[PDB]
RNA sequence: AAACUUUCAACAACGGAUCUCUUGGUUCUGGCAUCGAUGAAGAACGCAGCGAAAUGCGAUAAGUAAUGUGAAUUGCAGAAUUCCGUGAAUCAUCGAAUCUUUGAACGCACAUUGCGCCCGCCGGUAUUCCGGCGGGCAUGCCUGUUCGAGCGUCAU
RNA sequence: ACGAGAUUCCCACUGUCCCUAUCUACUAUCUAGCGAAACCACAGCCAAGGGAACGGGCUUGGCAAAAUCAGCGGGGAAAGAAGACCCUGUUGAGCUUGACUCUAGUUUGACAUUGUGAAAAGA
RNA sequence: AUGGCCAGAAAGUGGUGUUGACGCAAUGUGAUUUCUGCCCAGUGCUCUGAAUGUCAAAGUGAAGAAAUUCAACCAAGCGCG
RNA sequence: CCCACCCAUACCCCGCCCUCAGGGUAGAAACGAUGCCCUGAGGAGUAGGCGGCCGUGGAGGUCAGUGACGAAGCCUAGGGCGUGAGCCCGGGUCGAACGGCCUCUAGUGCAGAUCUUGGUGGUAGUAGCAAAUACUUCAAUGAGAACUUGAAGGACCGAAGUG
RNA sequence: GACUAAUCGAACCAUCUAGUAGCUGGUUACCGCCGAAGUUUCCCUCAGGAUAGCAGUGUCGACCUUCAGUUUUAUGAGGUAAAGCGAAUGAACUUUAAAUAUGUAAGAAGCCCUUGUUACUUAACUGAACGUGGGCAUUCGAAUGUAUCGACACUAGUGGGCCAUUUUUGGUAAGCAGAACUGGCGAUGCGGGAUGAACCGAA
RNA sequence: CGGGACCGAGGACCGCGCUCUGCAAGGAUGCUGGCGUAAUGGUCACCAGCGACCCGUCUUGAAACACGGACCAAGGAGUCAAGGUUUUGCGCGAGUGUUUGGGUGUAAAACCCGCACGCGUAAUGAAAGUGAACGUAGGUGAGAGCUUCGGCGCAUCAUCGACCGAUCCUGAUGUAUUCGGAUGGAUUUGAGUAGGAGCGUUAAGCCUUGGACCCGAAAGAUGGUGAACUAUGCUUGGAUAGGGU
RNA sequence: CCUAGUAACGGCGAGUGAAGCGGCAACAGCUCAAAUUUGAAAGCUGGCUUCGGCCCGCGUUGUAAUUUGGAGAGGAUGCUUUGGGCGAGGCUCCUUCUGAGUUCCCUGGAACGGGACGCCACAGAGGGUGAGAGCCCCGUAUAGUUGGAAGCCAAGCCUGUGUAAAGCUCCUUCGACGAGUCGAGUAGUUUGGGAAUGCUGCUCAAAAUGGGAGGUAAAUUUCUUCUAAAGCUAAAUACCGGCCAGAGACCGAUAGCGCACAAGUAGAGUGAUCGAAAGAUGAAAAGCACUUUGAAAAGAGGGUUAAAUAGCACGUGAAAUUGUUGAAAGGGAAGCGCUUGUGACCAGACUUGCGCCCGGCGGAUCAUCCGGUGUUCUCACCGGUGCACUCCGCCGGGCUCAGGCCAG
């Protein structure tokens, strides 16, 4: 607004390579850490797994359906076997999934 | 970074006509629906998968059904655009799955289709009889025949008895190995030809 | 003391600010597609009982016909209207018409109301003279018709 | 020879001067009528002091009496003087030259337009 | 004169030109009289006189699997004389 | 060398204004708590920075707002309030609208720009109305006659003319 | 360099165009609270730059720690005056010791001791540094003052100006020209110097 | 113990006290007179004593010079847009943003809808690529607040460690015997991790680009109009006493 | 919209800058050349028609049918498909018509203002009418309702049926597909494509699983995508021109377009061009009869009007500046600040209130109790009861206090 301006108060006193034809769809690969991995489970079923009411069932999580392509290994996981389907995975993330008791499945 | 070094004020576009253009589009759609009644306002579209590795996780509506899809659904290519089916001769079926899905889509549409005779007093065998011509109908094929599952389900439950064993050696090691052979595919072939030539020379 | 100069006040002057008004601009939005050789846009000259302009119109000239409304127009003058009606009006609508000289402008020209040509009709004693009236006479190109030219190719 | 070209001198001649005076007409003047403009912060007597070499206004003095008319050219005003001159420019423009980059014109070569035959020399 | 001097964006374009050396075009000096200090050869003027010394494009040859690279040849002008 | 005396916006005491700082204020008889009560210190200002308020055109809400028994505007040696920008009233004129409060909004505040447009002074009843030889008498007309007319005179152009 | 419609070292008309200027002029109510500055350091200069320093609004952190254009104490520079040489020796003599301002230091955030290592150093486990542990709160170890804290963020002007006292360096026939500190002015009214940028008193 | 001047802030009581029936003790009362209106007070004009340069701009350090101002009314100059940045207010929060579009409507309003997308949630490297826990998300010294009074210790700061990417060195088990890169070190590096903080919006300051606070050049360019003046030329016309030699 | 100020381009850097995907709006597909109809040019312009057709011709150097790459041509095979004519009804466009006070009172020149009593409302948008009007008038809202024209959509209903055309399925075979064009070199220009862009000129100049493209030059071997050098086509998109219409937190006659007016006019310039100023009496002209003075313009009486303090100089009527009247000052400037005085002119303040003691009046809304009601649940109001030593006003006195200004 004009009436709040200072002008109204002052009234009276005045490297590397080049990539030709770059396509970002080649390099699209969003990543998610394992400390966000259980957030992809719906909240009710997630709470049932965390409480321990499913001792005969293991969850399968597809990252590509959630919009992620790579699983990274920041954080820690609970002792629940989880099947993870991903295009890419880091070595620490796969190690921590194996320690938690699940398996990392590679998809395209 | 402001790009105002040309005569930018000569071609400034404002959008005060946004509500009026919405009103005009709605009036045109109402007129089109009234002219097309009782047919739907749009054509049946196939389900296709988006290109590139970024968008190949999601499906959407395409332009039209292929000739192979129409032939496998038993709809002639001259009859198809006259009964609300869009036809695309450019698209091909490189796999069974999309072909079968679109054929089932066409069969569902043909099962739900009501076809009035060209002459009311001379019905034909391919036309819908008058006692079946009355039903509750739809006027939006994009709504009644939308993409129900654009993405795969992100969550599934299995028992721990059927957890897969996994790739031997690890998924990370499998990816590194696949990249290694992809980079070294030519070197192994060249050394194999060299060894074969040496063996042929000194057999 | 007056006059004079200046100041203050009232009233009167000068001038057109202020206030209020707005058949006007400005901006946005919605709808529509319609100029011209069947002569446009523009220009000039004329037309009302009494107008110079603006507006309207074209020698049928502030206009004609047709449809509708239904009693005016107005500054003056002069006439209304059988009012129980083919009917006032500077009325509206508008399908029929008129539409001067020009202008892409078209017989040749135009700084000329200059000079022609072709075919009819009429009038004056008129086979010959004179006058008037009407219809025509640009260029490029297309299709077709008809009349032609050339040892260019042939038949005979 | 010719010259509204620049210069020195001689005779004649005379108000150029000694040295000014006088006359005429039209103005200026006064009246009737008609009637501007330039310019104008405010105004207008001086002397001494007012550091920045400047006072009209300040300080200290001289002084100082309405309203006016004809003249005058000291001062203030007054010069299309916001001129001229000097200085500065990321200055503009005209002009010159083996300044830079270009270019009209001119000149030379090649390709095409460009065909039919000979005679020699090569490959 | 298949020329010179010009003009035009170009033209089956125009001028000089209805012209032809007693002519046309461009310079310098500027009536008449007087009048050409002495001698050259550095800049310049012009000589198709021999050279390939510089030497563009096109063309020719060699190597390479090719892109390409390397060689001679090389007009006018410059250079030399 | 000595005594008294004069006075600055300096110093002392008192009042008031503002700013800053430190306290108090609910089993609320309790307050524009954005208030009120107590105490102390300080007060110049260019460039510059910040805060609060006044005013103008228009918008929403509100004041069951004002008004032909007179809105707005204007004049006023007539008053009241505010440190101030301003606000309010009385009197006269006048004729159709306008205002207060809280938010919203801007083409919002002038002495200058050799500013723009319009209007008006002093100068000033002043400069001036002085080239082309020149006018005069009677009568008529008319409200009014140097510059209208008729007659009577006097002159000028002077035939490359004032024809 | 004349003329080409009062226009000519390149006419007039419209448009691009509200062309550009670092140069000139102007830039609109009030009150309140603060409030400045002129080589500090670096860069090739003038037709140069940044930058230190000085300011205002906000905040935040325990606005915790205290610090200070001051004096004193110890110790430097200035041993320079001075007293004596019945002290020695002879400004350069000294037992002693100036005025003027000036550097450094004056605590628990400190002081040492011990332990070892050293890649420092030393003849050297020797000093010192690095750590380790312990002892020291009996007075926290001069005066005076202390609404004076610190860190961010954002914003602004000025950043090789004038005058003067003192110190110091050079000079001129005489004038004077450089630096360093301080004060005043540019921004400032008041009383007195008759008057007034630089004087006195006082804001 | 006298003589005089100026002032009277506050508004029940509370307190310190004293000379204690009361008081000069945390701020003036008592008595009396005239008048009750222009008498006091105020405004305007004028005289008188004292005081007092004409404003704005420019310049430098400042004056002076210089520039603008005859007078009055109305008009008249830091605006808008886009993009950043810091701060304030608001909503939601590891999410956030309905308004390109669709639905709806009392119709440019309001209300409703969701896919994609932007920003943020992960960085580093030229790239290929790889990608953040030894530990109650670590130790030490501070640190508001709390405490069962032993300590626990937010934000933040200092310091020592740990992890991820990049650079250099070594090269393990294995093996498409030529691939793979574990393990261990050494440097700087990155607003990297180490118990997310952002997204949208409002308001203010500042910065960048646009005519960019307003007025002002000599200029440059594009397309047109003039030889009625004047200059030269062509065609066709016209004109110029009397003397001397 | 996003991609994205990204890939990329750029002296001495100022700067420049797309595209694929993705979401949405809107969707619609096709026609030739290259084939022999060859058992029949089956095609077409024009002229004359008796409206049956007949002629002059075009054309075989190719007009019809068929085919267009998604294919098709030829076979096989067995089923499907078709042409006309009515048409209820609906929509678009001009037309007839629509509710309610001029009721009473006051002010006013005039109610459309104020007060009262009503009414209409799917209409309280707007305008006019002598001042702010839902009901005075035009219109406004909604369903409809008259009359007319031309189109489009359309539920259904009558009839011919297969001479011919058309679709589907399968296949040995065949399967023509655009040349100075593509491409290459060079030059200019352009682009983010100054290593990967497009266009044009000159030179060279193709091919048959060939050719183009696959954003770093080349060779070899592959792969993936289309099928150039012929052509048509609605929609979503643009719009300072034209016509019609509706609006606005816009401007209110120096503003807003140059123009609200006989404005692109008057006027200027040879010309190209340049280009203004200028709105408002009053509700109604009722625009001043008549007399008088002047040659006249006009003036004075007298009129109109609600008002001439509205007189075609016309609503309101500021300032600069001017005249008259009144007051004042003035010995070479005025103007301004502080403080008295003089003269002129003014705003306030005050006028008496409160509380007692008597006397005289005029009334029982005194205290208590009862019932009802409401509340804050113990406080009140209402109805009865007071019978005048109690309450409430009034009128005369007397008393105390507080009251204005200047002073001792």
């Amino acid at each position: 607004p004009t009436r709040f301006s200072k002008t109204r108060k002052h009234r009276g006193h005045v490297v590397g390579m080049r990539h030709f034809h770059l396509l970002r769809n080649h390099y699209w690969r969003p990543s998610i850490n394992i400390d966000k991995l259980w957030s992809l489970v719906p909240s009710d079923v997630r709470e049932q797994y965390l409480s321990g009411q499913k001792k005969d069932t293991a969850p399968v999580i597809d990252l590509l359906s959630h919009g992620y392509a790579k699983l990274l290994g920041k954080g820690r996981l609970p002792e629940i076997p989880v099947v993870v389907r991903a295009r890419y995975v880091s070595a620490e993330a796969e190690r921590k999934v194996k320690e938690a008791g699940g398996v990392v499945e590679l998809v395209a | 970074n402001n790009h105002f070094r040309k005569h930018w004020q000569r071609r400034v576009r404002c959008h005060f006509d946004q509500p009026g253009k919405k009103v005009t589009r709605r009036l045109a759609r109402r007129a089109k629906a009234a002219a097309l009644a009782p047919r739907p306002v749009d054509k049946l579209r196939p389900i296709v998968r988006c290109p590139t590795v970024k968008y190949n996780r999601r499906t959407r509506l395409g332009r039209g059904f292929t000739l192979e899809e129409l032939k496998a659904a038993g709809i002639p290519r001259l009859l198809a655009p006259t009964i609300g089916i869009a036809v695309d001769h450019r698209r091909k079926n490189l796999s069974e799955e999309s072909l079968a899905a679109n054929v089932q889509r066409l069969k569902d549409y043909k099962a739900r289709l009501i076809l009035f005779p060209r002459k009311s007093n001379k019905p034909k065998k391919a036309d819908t009889p008058k006692d079946q011509q009355t039903a509750e109908t739809t006027t939006s094929l994009r709504t009644s025949f939308g993409v129900e599952q654009p993405l795969a389900p992100g969550f599934t439950e299995i028992s721990k008895s059927e957890i897969p064993a996994g790739i031997e050696g690890g998924a990370y090691r499998a990816l590194r190995k696949a990249r290694s052979d992809a980079r070294l595919v030519g070197v192994r072939e060249k050394r194999a030809k060299e060894k074969a030539e040496a063996e042929a020379n000194k057999k």
